[PDB]
């Protein structure tokens, strides 16, 4: 082409193909979902265990950025621990600049920002991964936006990144999000990942889901080993029953 | 091709773009001085001589650099007014320094120093103008030196940069006494080359701007000829030519 | 496209810019240099100039010290800018430390200071090359020589410039210590040695002559005129 | 011409063209015309500004606009460098203000700005200013007009034009201009030389005039422009 | 396809290589011959002059110098980089000596001077491609004497003996015949003097070949003109 | 006090289409004089002289700033520095500095270029210009200097009776002062016509 | 003359800045479309939205800002770009605010965000963020005001705009309205710009598919009507056409 | 015949080795006896190193522009079948004339005949030659003047 | 490709980075090393290239502060400036907190700080794999990282040219880990370098790097003569 090469040079039709190509890439990784039920929001995601030496836990995609914030990324995992790092950061000069927790909206209008400042210059490219933020609070409700390479920060009652994006959405659509509560969303979501997930091509594969709700006390955290082992039991449930 | 910068070296070992610099001086407007036991003198031609422009700035190819010196630009006018900016810098900054004015071989080679500095570093294009020095210093009485581009300097007894340089040259070589040339000859003489350089119909008297320096009662002076001793001037030379074009006859 | 850049190797290991740097510092006048027991001399061809151009502004050999001469081929304007350079360090290690500069410090710090200007990419290397004679404190004799590409060596007679091959080949034939014995055999051979590149053997030659604890001296036109018909008459005679 | 030779504002091309200060140059011209003239007791600066529609409001961004009280300016190429330079144009007379208790004579501050535009047009990644700026001042007892250009360079202009039809209004202006002549009468000829190249009707809303006399840089009101635009037609 | 991978030392080339510092260890042979040797009883450094023309007074050919009292390096490669690391390695054996009050080891000598020749394009210290020099430190310390070869890579390792220079893959196979583990000073010398003789331009004869040795004893030894014809004599 | 170390002294008034600037010659440290012909009037143009006093190495300082500077200045305007713009320079000069300053007090004299209307100024060590009509002094003994000027000086004067004025009222002043005056030198500047005079002083 | 394409400070041999150009076609990008009037005492400004979805949260997605407690923008073309441009702007006015002590007058702040992007476009940096920027505010002297904020430094002030795909039927039809009595109404501005829209993208708007944001000399307040006040405005003006 | 380039895909293979063959017959074995060769270019830098050998070139003559005195004589010459007016001055005409060629001299003959025709006349005058000059010599300049004023 | 691999700062129009790629095969281009670990031990071994049969074995085992060290398969120069951040690092997580520093945030430092050169164009990417073995409060650990700035917590892994033999090897005996004596844990990981090997040649006490770290254990290297009791009680194929 010619106005591929680096971020800062329009292309004659006006578009950026250092941002198409980051967008290409994060299209290309594990998938992601998360899901905004009525007081709380979960997250899951399709680990690929891409060899058996790996431990059990290797490759966490689902960081948590300041206690009441979760962030799952898809993409390119270095970029997806930098920028970790950098919400990590951001959340800790708001906290000791405001002396109260940081707003999960205001949170990803500066990771937003920072991808964007990445993405404008020459010098650097763009981040090539995207990533979900959720978190719930009693002064705010539940919350859950999504980046991307671009840098915008659209809310989400629920959303899907990363291979299988359409189809996750697709999935989604077809469930009561604004009055379901946790402890069945999680099984949802449990259940469309394992709907999701493609066997024949990925081989490996690992579930990863976490949580913040008012159950938590408007705190990130972990899912239980008992409440994941239910949550995979009844989405391999369900599979079967879609089989039969 | 061992031309995209200032600072590469071709095989053979030519700077490429010092040189294109170099042959670029010759788009200036013809400059020429004249160095005499009574004075210094340059004379330099208006490129442009449009009727719709001012003369609000009474030279415009001839600057002072400082009570004792004056110099003549030839080349780009952005380098030009640099350099002349430059050069009054130094030359003040010589006098605060030492509380006498900068001889004018170390004024020429402080320039030229910044001028090689510039054609030696990095993204830095070379200063495109050439330059005419005449100054007076009790060290070696009047000088008149020449600087290029690239930095380098020579002290010459007459010289001439720009248009048609070559012809004023030769001109210079052929008619110049070496050491019994007094200032009204050497403004003779000058008009003379002038005339045969320019080569635009006759050498109209606001085309042209002459400037001497002189050392009068223990202080140099450096006039601009007015309108009315430049044509003077060039009324006398055209006598002379009249007469003998009628001799030859 | 192994070339146009001083940080670039090619397959053979050369840093080609700094190589035509060399190049550049080959198409200058001859300056040849020479090392007797208590003289050292440099002879500098002239080229001479249109008689409306002053020659006072022109130099090949300038003194950086009381006890330290230099003579250059190549570019005039680095030479300009390294003679004042090597001028003020020279002046900055009397002050440093109280002793003056010794000749293979001063050509080291040469050196260094060429070498510093062809590490990077956004300079352009001093195409020039320098032969420094002088006289250590202690009293000797040294001659140096330093190449764009910051190396230098120490000779005993060399020359630089156009005719660098054809004059130090002809040293090299001619160079014994009964022919630099005393202080004139030197000078003699200095002329003979330029002779074969220079024409008028007067009007194209200038002699600078450093004597043991004595300063610079350049030797006059009717003395170089006076060697020349010295060397005419020994040739003749011996013809 | 010399291609390869073009895209770099550091590098000569073999016959020593500047092919980017050209170029910006050739950008200037193809900008809206101007027009100056020094009178003998004032200069008069005027501008075509013709808008795209009627719905661009054509009294939020001027054209010519003071510098001082004794010192405005004009421009022909691109707005936004225009505002760039008129602000820096400001900076430099205010700075000349504080350093001597007295307002900038003219031929100061257009070397100051010219000298603005040098530093501009000498690095590798910045581009050369995309306009040229007639100065128009009123120092001393005399008048002055001035021009500036990208490649820094400046010029004493008796009355000149540049922009789409610069050729034109110079060979209008040489027909047309005599030495001894009034501000009112000079009105009168930049607002017909913008005529001979404008097209569509000239209403009063679509130029803009500035006139500098004794008693300062002024730019004419609307209603004086319609006065003048009646008088000549 | 090899003239895009090379144009910076900061890119990687399709099969995972700094073609770049290959290329500079490519450049190491341009330089004249040198072998280093170890031995129980010290540490022997021979390296074949290459003066292009007589009337070059020799002591300004240095391809061996001393490095405090009691290393010496070899050198092979530009004299540029030559004089740098030898100053680096003389500045940090005497700072090493300012702060510890000891002697520092050959190897970390050796290691100080690599870490200097490590930073290639580090916007971080200033040398932007690789020294084009190969250098061999023998010295004496508390393990019993040692030699260590540095490239322009950065890398060094211990040698028991090694051959640098133009003429070093011909004389490494040399030195791998003629070595066993157990030798003495004078052994090796002659060794290295018959190696030099054998991919040496010229007659091995008094100059064109300078020979230092390192002993736990005396300090850094450049043998002069005498010794040189004494060996030479019957090498 | 820092000014009291050198001493110094230095007046000026103006007349009729005339001024005159005098000043008073010594050096000494502290008491020991040093020298007698110190330079304290320095030309800055044709008819534009400053008489600055103060600590001597401040008053050499700022005396070759100044010529400098409006060296530069005149080189790139074609112009002579008018009288009000030589004392804006000097201001801004002296409170460029204002964080540790000058230690002299300038005092600028001259006749305008074009209408040749006398002007007189003098500036404080931080650099407040103050213009006057009839008179300034500067330096130590600035207490009887006024007292001589304001006393002996009328307005509409003439040039003799003027450089007889100036001459009295300095010659007085230096008596008085204790540290500063060892010879007074008087410059008349005309519209035509600048005297310098050396008028006799008691050598004690 | 192809090769003056590729960097932003290289002129075009007949001086065209090529990338400055891709940046409006850029602004040409985002799909949606969005218009603004000024009325007697009052300004308004409608945009298209876009919720392709029932998953999205159309209470965040949006393209107007409150860039002070005095002045409105709607964005059109990359939304990060606009996001970042409102951002700096709240900026500029915040600072504005403090360091003159009162409120920036929008063409003031149009005037910097312009010398923002105009500096962009000379140093050779960053891109120049293809976001075009439509102010609205009212001034205490001069009444309404609506200014444009294009990747390129010009900010012209109107009477009436539209930006977008379709800004140049939007302007058509906005000069033939305008060219007979440009005084307007509260209503009749709405209705003005309501109908724009609709018949240059050829369809009507349900209130969801819709934005509008309101400045009143009476209420000098950027306010967002809500669906009920647009939906309203809609079926009235629809009804009494 | 001009300066030889890299035989390809894009040389001309066939001229260039007539032009060797022109250069061996110039210079080459059994050299010509009395054969004369009068070459004639406008540009002569491109043409090749070998056919300006001395040998092959012996002697290189260059036609520079009049200097205002081989103009006069070229108007004479051009002028003698010309039927002139008294009070006419060709040298001034001449000095009207600053570097032009003879083909520009006769070309202002011609054009001053020609205007001369038009006011069906044989007459001939300083006012129809000023005229023709200036018709002939149509200097086509550059009206910017800040592309001519980059120079000082 | 051929002009979208001439810089790391560049994504190919297919989602991919070129540079980082390169680098993640010129890992491949060192000598095989192989770590693993018990429940109460981490042991690296790693097979020491000789340039020559003179010049002495590369060292290979780095000796990160006393309760962590590391193995290299990469550039020399990426593997110092690494192993230099290392102890830096670790010397001022004991100078700030008086305990060691935990492997985990060790190797999270080492792959922000190997991930901010995947991005600027200002240098190249860290060309050098590191298998880092270390003892922490909560059991030994042994981490992988590579120069695309992923780090692996590996139970046993392998790295370095024919590292596929010994991964599937350690994938075959992982069962008898976590129930293995230290001299067990290093019979595997011989036999692991062993496969990975070629047959003709074997493991010489002159060749083979060993490191051990574990519980009231401070990292140990046994090289040369040092390694005798592991081999000699090695089983031969």
């Amino acid at each position: 082409t010619g106005y591929d090469l680096s971020a800062s040079t329009f292309s004659p039709d006006g578009r950026v193909f250092q941002v198409e190509y980051a967008m290409k890439a994060v299209e290309n990784s594990s998938t992601a979902i998360g899901i905004r039920c009525k007081d709380g929001v979960v997250f899951g995601v399709e680990k690929l265990v891409l060899s058996k030496l790996y431990e059990e836990g290797s490759n966490k995609r689902l960081f948590n950025v300041d206690r009441h914030v979760g962030m799952a990324v898809a993409g390119l995992l270095a970029d997806a621990r930098s920028l970790a790092d950098i919400a990590r950061e951001e959340a800790s000069n708001f906290r000791s600049n405001f002396g109260y927790n940081i707003p999960l909206k205001h949170l990803a209008d500066r990771v937003a920002m920072y991808v964007h400042a990445y993405t404008l210059y020459s010098a650097v490219r763009p981040f090539g991964c995207s990533f979900m933020l959720g978190s719930y609070s009693v002064n705010d409700g539940a919350q859950l936006y999504m980046i991307d390479p671009s840098g915008v920060s659209y809310g989400y009652w629920g959303c899907a990144i990363g291979k299988a994006r359409q189809a996750a959405k697709t999935e989604i659509e077809k469930l009561q999000m604004k009055e379901m509560t946790c402890r069945d969303i999680v099984k949802e979501v449990a259940k469309i990942i394992y709907i999701v997930h493609d066997e024949v091509k990925d081989k490996a594969f690992e579930l990863e889901l976490s949580w913040v709700g008012e159950l938590t006390n408007g705190r990130h955290e972990i899912v239980p080993k008992d409440i994941r082992e239910e949550a995979e039991k009844y989405a391999k449930e369900s599979l079967k029953e879609e089989d039969e | 091709r061992y031309d995209s910068r200032t600072t590469i070296f071709s095989p053979e070992g030519r700077l490429y773009q010092v040189e294109y610099a170099m042959e670029a001086i010759g788009h200036a407007g013809t400059c020429l001085g004249i160095l005499a036991n009574d004075g210094v003198l340059l004379a330099a031609e208006r490129r442009n001589i449009h009727k719709l422009l001012d003369e609000v700035f009474f030279s415009e190819k001839i600057y002072k650099l400082n009570e004792d010196m004056a110099c003549s630009v030839a080349g780009i006018t952005s380098d030009a007014n640099v350099l002349t900016n430059e050069l009054r810098l130094i030359a003040q900054r010589y006098l605060l320094q030492y509380q006498e004015p900068i001889p004018c071989e170390q004024l020429v080679t402080a320039l030229c120093d910044i001028k090689q500095a510039y054609t030696q570093f990095g993204g830095k294009r070379p200063f495109g103008v050439s330059l005419l020095y005449i100054g007076w210093d009790k060290h070696y009485g009047f000088q008149l030196y020449q600087s290029d581009p690239s930095g380098n300097y020579g002290g010459w007894k007459a010289t001439c940069i720009g248009n048609n340089s070559a012809a004023a040259v030769s001109m210079l070589k052929q008619d110049y006494k070496e050491g019994e040339m007094t200032l009204k000859s050497a403004l003779a003489l000058a008009i003379k080359v002038l005339n045969k350089t320019m080569d635009v119909s006759k050498l109209s008297a606001e085309k042209v701007e002459i400037a001497t320096l002189t050392r009068e009662n223990g202080k140099t002076v450096i006039r601009v000829l007015k309108q009315k001793e430049v044509e003077q001037l060039i009324k006398k030379h055209e006598e002379e030519e009249a007469k003998a074009e009628r001799e030859k006859k | 496209s192994y070339d146009r850049a001083i940080t670039v190797f090619s397959p053979d290991g050369h840093l080609f810019q700094v190589e035509y740097a060399q190049e550049a510092v080959k198409k200058g006048s001859t300056a040849v240099g020479v090392r007797g027991r208590d003289i050292v001399v440099l002879g500098v061809e002239k080229k001479s100039v249109a008689k409306l151009q002053d020659e006072r502004t022109v130099r090949k050999i300038c003194a950086l010290d009381d006890n330290v001469c230099m003579a250059f081929a190549g570019l005039t304007a680095d030479a300009r800018i390294v003679i004042n350079r090597a001028r003020v360090e020279c002046q900055s290690h009397r002050l440093t430390v109280e002793d003056p500069v010794t000749v293979e410090y001063i050509t080291r710090y040469i050196a260094s200071l060429k070498q510093r200007y062809t590490q990077s990419n956004g300079r352009r290397p001093f195409g020039i090359s320098a032969l420094i004679v002088g006289f250590d404190f202690d009293g000797t004799p040294r001659l140096y020589q330093t190449d764009p590409s910051g190396t230098y060596h120490a000779w005993k007679a060399n020359a630089i410039g156009r005719g660098a091959k054809s004059v130090r080949e002809f040293l090299e034939k001619n160079y014994t210590d009964e022919a630099i014995e005393t202080d004139d055999l030197t000078i003699k051979l200095v002329i003979k040695a330029l002779l074969e590149v220079v024409q008028s053997g007067g009007k194209n030659i200038e002699l600078a002559v450093m004597r043991r604890d004595q300063s610079l001296k350049i030797l006059n036109p009717e003395e170089i005129e006076k060697y020349v018909a010295e060397i005419e008459k020994e040739k003749e005679e011996n013809e | 011409a010399e291609r390869g030779y073009s895209f770099s504002l550091t590098t000569f091309s073999p016959s020593g063209k500047l092919v980017q200060i050209e170029y910006a140059l050739a950008a200037v011209a193809g900008g809206a015309p101007s027009v100056g003239i020094k009178a003998a007791n004032g200069v008069v600066l005027a501008t075509e500004k013709k808008q795209k529609s009627i719905l661009y409001d054509e009294r939020s961004v001027h054209k010519v606009e003071p510098i001082t009280k004794h010192i405005g300016l004009v421009y022909s190429g691109m707005g936004p460098d225009y505002r760039v330079l008129v602000h820096r144009a400001r900076k430099l007379a205010q700075q000349y203000y504080l350093v001597y208790q007295e307002p900038i004579p003219t031929a100061q501050l257009v070397q100051r700005v010219a000298s603005v535009m040098q530093e501009y047009t000498q690095s590798g990644g910045v581009r050369p200013f995309g306009v040229s700026l007639l100065i128009c001042g009123w120092n001393e007892g005399r008048p002055y007009l001035f021009q500036s250009d990208p490649s820094g360079a400046y010029f004493a202009w008796k009355a000149t034009a540049m922009g789409k039809n610069y050729v034109n209004g110079k060979t209008f202006l040489e027909k047309r201009y005599n030495e001894d002549l009034e501000l009112e009468d000079a009105i009168h000829t930049a607002i017909l030389t913008l005529k001979e190249s404008f097209e569509g009707q000239m209403t009063e809303d679509n130029i803009e005039v500035g006139i500098c006399n004794e008693a300062g840089f002024r730019r004419l009101t609307p209603t004086e422009v319609k006065d003048y635009l009646a008088a000549i037609a | 396809t090899r003239s895009e991978y090379d144009r910076g030392v900061n890119t990687f080339s399709p099969e995972g290589r700094l073609f770049q510092v290959e290329y500079a260890i490519e450049a190491i042979k341009l330089g004249s011959t040198a072998i280093g040797i170890q031995t129980s009883e010290g540490v022997c450094l021979a390296v074949e002059k290459r003066i292009t023309s007589p009337l070059m007074e020799p002591s300004s050919i240095e391809k061996i110098v001393e490095i405090d009292a009691h290393i010496g390096c070899a050198m092979s490669g530009l004299i540029a980089d030559a004089k740098t690391l030898i100053d680096k390695a003389r500045v940090e054996t005497q700072n090493h000596w300012f702060t510890y009050n000891e002697t520092m080891t050959v190897e970390s000598v050796t290691q100080a001077v690599s870490n200097l020749a490590l930073q290639f394009g580090e916007e971080d210290a200033a040398m932007s491609r690789p020294f084009g020099v190969a250098l061999l430190f023998g010295g004496v310390d508390e393990k019993g004497p040692q030699l260590f070869h540095m490239d322009p890579s950065g890398t060094f390792v211990q040698c028991d003996a090694r051959a640098i220079g133009s003429a070093s893959e011909g004389a490494q196979s040399s030195l791998q015949e003629v070595y066993h583990k157990s030798m003495t000073l004078k052994e090796a010398i002659k060794s290295s003097l018959i190696i030099l003789k054998q991919v040496m331009e010229e007659k091995l004869n008094a100059t064109n070949i300078e020979l230092a040795t390192v002993q736990p004893g005396q300090n850094f030894h450049m043998f002069t003109k005498e010794e040189l014809e004494e060996v030479i004599k019957d090498i | 006090s820092i000014m009291s170390y050198n001493g110094g002294a230095v007046m000026a008034m103006k007349g009729k289409n005339c001024v005159a600037i005098a000043a008073d010659r010594r050096f000494g440290i502290q008491a020991q004089m040093v020298t007698t012909d110190f330079q304290k009037i320095f030309p800055m143009g044709d008819r534009l002289y400053i008489g600055l006093a103060g600590l001597a190495t401040d008053v050499q300082t700022v005396a070759q700033r100044l010529k400098f500077r409006l060296n530069l200045y005149e080189l790139k305007e074609g112009r002579q520095i008018k009288p009000y713009t030589l004392m804006s320079m000097v201001a801004n000069l002296l409170y460029e500095k204002r964080f540790g300053p000058y230690y002299t007090e300038p005092v600028i004299a001259g006749l305008d270029p074009k209408t040749f209307k006398p002007f007189i100024c003098s500036l404080d060590l931080i650099g407040c210009p103050m213009v006057t009509d009839d008179f300034v002094v500067s330096g130590t003994c600035a207490e009887q200097m006024y007292g001589m000027c304001e006393s002996l000086w009328e307005p509409n004067m003439d040039p003799d009776h003027l450089f007889e004025t100036i001459s009295q009222a300095m010659l007085n002043a230096v008596d008085r002062d204790a540290v500063s005056g060892m010879g007074v030198i008087v410059h008349i500047i005309e519209k035509d016509k600048i005297t310098t005079r050396t008028l006799k002083a008691r050598m004690d | 003359s192809a090769g003056f394409d590729r960097h932003i400070t290289i002129f075009s041999p007949e001086g065209r800045l090529y990338q400055v150009e891709y940046a409006f076609k850029a602004i040409n990008q985002g799909g949606l479309t969005s218009v603004a009037v000024r009325g007697k005492d009052c300004a308004v400004i409608v945009t298209q939205k876009k919720v392709p979805d029932k998953l999205l949260d159309s209470s965040t997605v949006t393209h107007l800002f409150k860039i002070t407690e005095n002045i409105g923008c709607v964005m059109t073309g990359m939304t990060a770009d606009s996001r970042s441009q409102v951002q700096r702007a709240r900026y500029e006015a915040a600072n504005w605010k403090y360091k003159y002590g009162y409120e920036i007058p929008v063409d003031m702040l149009c005037k910097r965000i312009a010398d923002i992007s105009q500096v962009y476009t000379q140093n050779a940096e960053m891109r120049p963020l293809g976001c075009c920027m439509i102010l609205i505010g009212i001034d205490e002297e001069q009444g309404p005001q609506v200014y444009k904020c294009d990747p390129a430094g010009y900010y012209c002030g109107f009477k009436a705009t539209a930006a977008g795909v379709k800004q140049t039927e939007s302007t058509s039809f906005l000069e033939k309205k305008v060219k007979k009595k440009f005084d307007w109404t509260f209503e009749q501005t709405v209705e003005t710009a309501i109908t724009c829209l609709s018949t240059v993208l050829s369809i009507d708007f349900k209130p969801s598919e819709i934005e509008v944001g309101v400045v009143t000399v009476e209420n000098p307040k950027f306010r967002i009507l809500t669906e009920a006040e647009i939906d309203a405005h809609l079926v009235a003006l629809a009804e009494r056409d | 015949g001009s300066s030889r380039l890299e035989g390809g895909s894009g040389g001309d293979s066939e001229v260039q080795r007539t032009m060797l063959e022109l250069l061996n017959q110039l210079d080459g074995f059994e050299a010509t006896k009395n054969i004369k060769v009068i070459m004639a270019t406008n540009r002569i830098d491109i043409l090749d190193s070998a056919l300006l050998r001395p040998g092959r070139i012996d002697r290189k003559i260059e036609f520079p522009p009049p200097n205002e005195e081989a103009r006069l004589d070229i108007l004479k010459i051009h002028s003698r079948k010309m039927n002139l007016t008294r009070g006419i001055n060709l040298r001034k005409i001449a000095e009207l004339m600053p570097g032009a060629s003879g083909a520009e001299v006769k070309g202002v003959c011609t054009e001053a005949g020609m205007y001369a025709l038009r006011e069906r006349r044989v007459h001939v005058t300083q006012e129809d030659f000023e005229m023709a000059v200036a018709k002939v010599m149509q200097k086509d300049s550059e009206k910017n003047m800040s592309i001519k004023k980059l120079w000082k | 490709r051929n002009q979208y691999d001439n810089d790391v700062t560049v994504w190919s129009p297919q989602g991919r980075i070129h540079q980082i790629e390169y680098a993640m095969e010129a890992v491949k281009q060192g000598s095989a090393t192989v770590g693993l670990k018990s429940k109460t031990h981490a042991v690296l071994v790693a097979l020491k290239r000789a340039q020559s049969e003179l010049a002495a074995h590369q060292k290979k085992i780095l000796h990160v502060d006393n309760h962590i060290g590391i193995s290299i398969a990469g550039l020399t120069a990426d593997a110092r400036l690494l192993c230099n951040f290392m102890r830096q690092e670790c010397l001022d997580s004991r100078f700030v907190f008086d305990r060691p520093l935990p492997v985990s945030r060790l190797v999270s430092l080492i792959g922000s700080k190997t991930q901010i050169p995947t991005q600027r164009y200002g240098r190249r990417p860290y060309g050098v794999g590191l298998l880092i073995a270390g003892y922490d409060d909560m059991g030994p650990h042994i981490f992988q990282t590579c120069p695309s700035a992923n780090y692996f917590d590996c139970r046993a892994m392998s790295i370095g040219a024919r590292s596929q033999s010994a991964r599937t090897y350690l994938e075959r005996h992982m069962s008898e880990f976590m129930e293995c004596n230290l001299n067990e844990l290093v019979k595997h990981g011989l036999r692991a370098l062993r496969e990975t090997l070629p047959a003709e040649q074997d493991l010489t006490t002159k060749n083979v790097s060993i490191g051990i770290v574990g519980k009231d254990l401070e990292f140990t290297i046994y090289d040369d003569d040092d390694v005798s009791p592991f081999l000699e009680g090695l089983e031969e194929r």
